[PDB]
């Protein structure tokens, strides 16, 4: 309570690292969708079908 | 912490600056009161709890545009001592805005520098905005900026400047403005770029088809350029770009610090649907030259250094293949003794479109700002302009008796001489 | 009980690194907490090769992160696997070299250099064999160039008998991120002859070439390229954590690659590439994998190797096969073709196998290269500087922060003094 | 305008038909959003209707 600003800055620090976390958990998820689309990933089957 | 500071003089500085911040509080969420219901610390000064303030200085000689911010939506939002205002405005007059009523408001103007200064940690650069065909825009511009450089040694200064048009401009002595603004702007800029509002008004009249565009339209898409220009330190990415990286990367020489600028994607939504908006497909967009914000001809001169800022949904595979089929056009032209010209930054947020504009919500956009030898041209036309302006002397008594000397615009006349002459011959081949 | 100390400089070694030891500590078991969780007991017999024993059976890596702007390592933090390096060894400055190769050696960069080398040698005295420095960085950008080559520079003064591998990504004539990438590159090379013991040549043009026609891959981001780095840079060092018939440790490379002191620049390539449609048809053989290994279009360099001759080159063969295909393979395409490869040195290819292959894989393999065409990506950049400099662009950037135009031309000398030998042996 | 079919259930206006406050018939033309609808329209000189 006395330091109460050296806690302040503690949480702003964990705070920050915790947005950065999701963020990036988030960003990481997306890219690994965007890398698994490959030639195994179904593309151009319904060309393949029709013809 | 990357902390920018944005500087707006003059009428046109008040409405670009109540555009971009717009944008600014609607890319980070913050509502116009200042309630947030760490990205924004690049503009944004978290105060206390739960208040953010804009890191921005609304100085003008007339009161009448800045007591407007002050009624306005945003009266919450900008700190009111931020705002400074004047009892009269220097009307078109170099001299009035430089020497007479300049003094006395440039003093309050350092004040609060001072104080944002020291309230951030690490300052990146000042985003001055400012018109050289008005008085306050070109005097108490060019005042600030020597101000700015003798306090504050070796910080980047980006400059917006909006510049006279050839044919369509709004007063008669924007000739005299404007060339005697060049000689601060030259030595003092780090970054200068050009704006005309003739192209904005053509790019907005092709491309948005809104025929009878005013100045809250031209404005909202000059905030997407700041916006797109800065959003490498507010948001992460896959190739960042700080401010000190577009210097390293754009100019060669001191004195060669002008670039031209242009926003890829100007679509409206009905114009959307029906069109496949790609990587390829705007990286094409950016380089056309009548795509352009300043009214020039990219074909004339040759590129020397280009900076292509992507946004949104973008791999970094398909910007390069973009790149490449660039380079390989023959209607854009590279000079010789820079043979990788290109500056690429990529991030992931895609732009956010304010409720009201005329512009769409698409995933990808790019914001160019490239160095062309083709900007020798604007200068030129402006000092046609200026030759029979002083050449028979008119509307000299206005400047000569509110504190300029006749000199003054002999010594801005070569100077303006000699800044073509320079862009003569980097260009040339040797 | 030899140790590898990891050094990883600006966003393009913060980033590689980060897939690097992904791969490291998925190989060896180690979760992204900290704790052990292998199946097998060799998987623990060499966690001193890059992992430091802590306090609670945690392992942290040997990895000193460094850069100029802090963002970076945000996301390296932030990440999987990401955790588990020290957050002291988190040093990061907050201005940022600029893509300036001049800021990030001298002016800003230096300040920063007395507390990596804390780091380091506190590191370094802390394990008992020091059997080389790793660093991974670029030579297109300026926080990994200036600083990086600093680095290299100091620490071969305080340690010059350790091996010094050095992972580096050149700039390219097709993609090209940055406007000043061949100040930044010459003066780095110039700065690499005398320092780095060993160079690992790696591209960006390269790795995009091989995740599009080999893996098949519509949509290759980064990420997808620093695997391929990462899966480089384990199997260089591969025996030296594992036993193995016939093992190599990092010197039994340097002495057998290096003929000369100055030609210490390598392409490498890794050999089981297969997208995942693809994979069904391939016959997992050493064979296959030798075919992939000697084919240009799986090198990782911009070199083409059907250019120049084979001064030399290298095998780092992992999992369980026999040591005679394995040796009679590195032979029969030495007889194949002869052209390609030298005539004074009888027996070019050096050959090691490891019985332990990696996660996903039953048969692996990674190839070092040191061939001559490897001038070619030393006179397209320089070609690229010699046009830059002669009108002087872009140079107050460089002598505004302290340096002359004469270390340019210096770094020119030694930039053509790199190519002449090299083409003096292809002849 | 097409004749109504015979028995038509003589359908009720549509802004107490689909539930418009009088706060918001009286402020139609007011809100910043219509505002800056009328703005665009005004700015479409020819093409507003287009
Ligand atoms: N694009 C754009 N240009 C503007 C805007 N407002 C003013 N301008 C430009 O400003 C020029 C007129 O000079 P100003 O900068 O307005 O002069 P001032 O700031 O009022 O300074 P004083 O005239 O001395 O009071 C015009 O030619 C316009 O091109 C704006 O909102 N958008
Ligand atoms: N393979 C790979 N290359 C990268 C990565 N990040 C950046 N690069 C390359 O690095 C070059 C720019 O380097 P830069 O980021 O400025 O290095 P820095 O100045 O040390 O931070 C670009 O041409 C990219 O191709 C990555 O994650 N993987
Ligand atoms: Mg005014
Ligand atoms: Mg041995």
């Amino acid at each position: 309570d006395f330091l109460t600003y050296q806690g302040a800055d503690r949480d702003q620090r964990a705070r920050q690292r915790q947005a950065v976390a999701v963020r990036t958990t988030a960003r990481s998820e997306v890219e690994a969708k965007l890398s698994g689309l490959d030639d195994a990933s179904g593309l151009d089957d319904g060309r393949l079908q029709v013809a | 912490m990357r902390e920018v500071i944005s500087i707006h003089i003059g009428q046109a500085g008040i409405q670009v600056g109540n555009a971009c911040w717009e944008l600014y509080c609607l890319e980070h969420g913050i509502q116009p009161d200042g309630q947030m219901p760490d990205a924004f610390n690049t503009f944004f000064s978290e105060t206390g709890a739960g208040k953010h303030v804009p890191r921005c200085i609304f100085l003008d000689l007339e009161p009448t545009v800045v007591d407007e911010v002050r009624t306005g939506t945003y009266r919450q939002l900008f700190h009111p001592e931020q705002l400074i205002s004047g009892k009269e405005d220097a009307a078109n007059n170099f001299a009035r805005g430089h020497y007479t009523i300049g003094k006395e408001i440039v003093d309050l103007a350092l004040d609060r520098i001072r104080k944002l200064a020291d309230n951030c940690t690490g300052l990146q650069g000042f985003l001055v905005f400012n018109a050289v065909g008005g008085g306050t825009g070109s005097g108490l511009g060019s005042l600030l900026l020597e101000r700015l450089s003798v306090d504050y040694g070796k910080k980047s200064k980006l400059g917006f400047t909006v510049y006279p048009s050839p044919q369509v401009s709004t007063a008669v002595v924007e000739p005299y403005n404007s060339v005697l603004s060049t000689h601060s702007l030259l030595e003092h800029t780090d970054v200068a770029v050009m704006l005309d509002n003739e192209a904005i008004y053509d790019i907005c009249r092709r491309s948005l088809d809104i025929e009878r565009p005013t100045y809250t339209n031209l404005n909202r898409l000059i905030a997407q350029v700041i916006s797109s220009l800065t959003a490498s330190l507010r948001f992460d990415g896959a190739l960042n770009v700080d401010i000190t990286e577009f210097q390293t990367n754009l100019v060669p020489y001191p004195r060669i610090h002008f670039m031209l600028s242009s926003y890829a994607p100007i679509i409206s939504a009905e114009k959307a649907y029906h069109e496949q908006l790609s990587v390829a497909e705007i990286t094409n967009a950016a380089f056309e030259p009548a795509s352009m914000m300043v009214k020039c001809d990219p074909r004339h001169g040759k590129y020397m250094a280009c900076c292509l800022m992507y946004r949104g949904d973008v791999v970094p595979k398909d910007v390069n293949a973009s790149v490449a089929t660039i380079k390989t056009k023959r209607t854009i032209q590279f000079v010789d003794w820079c043979p990788t010209g290109f500056k690429c930054g990529i991030n992931y947020q895609p732009p956010t479109v304010v409720p009201g504009g005329d512009l769409a919500k698409v995933q990808r956009a790019v914001c160019m700002i490239s160095n062309s030898t083709a900007i020798g041209e604007i200068f030129s036309r402006l000092d046609h302009k200026f030759d029979l302006m002083y050449a028979k002397r008119a509307f000299v008594h206005w400047y000569v008796g509110e504190g300029m000397e006749e000199g003054e615009f002999s010594e801005a006349r070569e100077d303006l001489a000699a800044l073509e002459k320079d862009f003569e011959e980097v260009g040339a081949e040797s | 009980m030899r140790e590898i100390v990891h050094i990883q400089g600006g966003q393009c070694g913060n980033q590689i690194g980060a897939k690097f030891w992904e791969v490291v500590s998925d190989e060896h078991g180690i979760d992204p907490t900290g704790t052990y969780h292998g199946d097998s007991d060799l998987q623990l017999e060499r966690i001193n090769v890059y992992f430091n024993e802590a306090t609670g059976g945690r392992y942290v890596p040997r990895a000193i992160l460094m850069d100029l702007e802090p963002g970076t390592m945000d996301s390296v933090r932030s990440g999987p696997y990401g955790q588990i390096f020290r957050p002291d060894n988190f040093v990061f400055g907050q201005t940022g070299a600029g893509n300036n190769w001049a800021k990030g050696h001298y002016t800003e960069g230096a300040e920063l250099i007395d507390s990596v080398l804390d780091v380091v040698r506190k590191e370094a005295e802390s394990c008992d064999c020091l059997q080389g420095f790793q660093v991974c960085h670029s030579l297109g950008g300026g926080t990994g160039s200036g600083m990086g080559t600093l680095l290299i520079s100091k620490i071969r003064e305080e340690y010059p008998d350790r091996m010094m591998l050095t992972f580096s990504v050149v700039p390219s004539p097709k993609v090209s991120d940055t406007v000043v990438e061949p100040y930044n590159a010459t003066l780095s090379v110039h700065q690499l002859v005398e320092n780095a013991d060993e160079c690992m040549v790696l591209d960006n043009e390269a790795l995009y070439d091989i995740c599009f026609r080999t893996l098949k891959l519509t949509t290759p981001t980064f990420g997808d390229l620093n695997h391929l780095i990462s899966a480089v840079m384990s199997g260089i060092t591969c025996c030296l954590r594992f036993p193995g018939q016939l093992n190599a440790d990092l010197r039994k490379l340097a002495v057998n690659l290096i003929p000369f002191p100055r030609l210490h620049f390598f392409m490498v390539g890794f050999t089981p590439l297969t997208s995942r449609g693809s994979q069904q048809y391939r016959a997992l053989t050493v064979p296959e994998l030798t075919q992939q290994m000697w084919d240009a279009k799986n090198m990782m360099c911009a070199a083409d190797p059907r250019h120049g001759r084979y001064l030399t080159a290298s095998a780092l063969f992992r999992g369980r096969m026999s040591t005679k295909e394995v040796d009679e393979q590195m032979l029969n395409v030495q007889n194949k073709n002869s052209s390609y490869f030298v005539e004074w040195i009888p027996n070019n290819v050096k050959s090691s196998v490891c019985d332990i292959p990696p996660k996903g894989l039953k048969m692996s393999a990674t190839f070092i290269g040191n061939s001559t065409a490897i001038q070619e990506m030393f006179k397209r950049v320089s070609e690229q500087f010699t046009a830059m400099f002669r009108r002087k662009a872009f140079l107050h950037w460089y002598t505004g922060e302290g340096m002359d135009e004469m270390e340019f031309t210096e770094a020119e000398s030694n930039m053509n003094d790199l190519v002449s030998e090299y083409q003096q042996y292809q002849d | 305008q097409p004749q109504q079919p015979d028995g038509a259930p003589a359908t009720v206006p549509l802004a107490q038909s689909l539930g418009l406050t009088q706060d918001e018939v009286a402020g139609a033309l007011s809100h910043p959003m219509v505002h800056e609808l009328a703005r665009s329209l005004y700015g479409k000189a020819s093409g507003a209707t287009s």
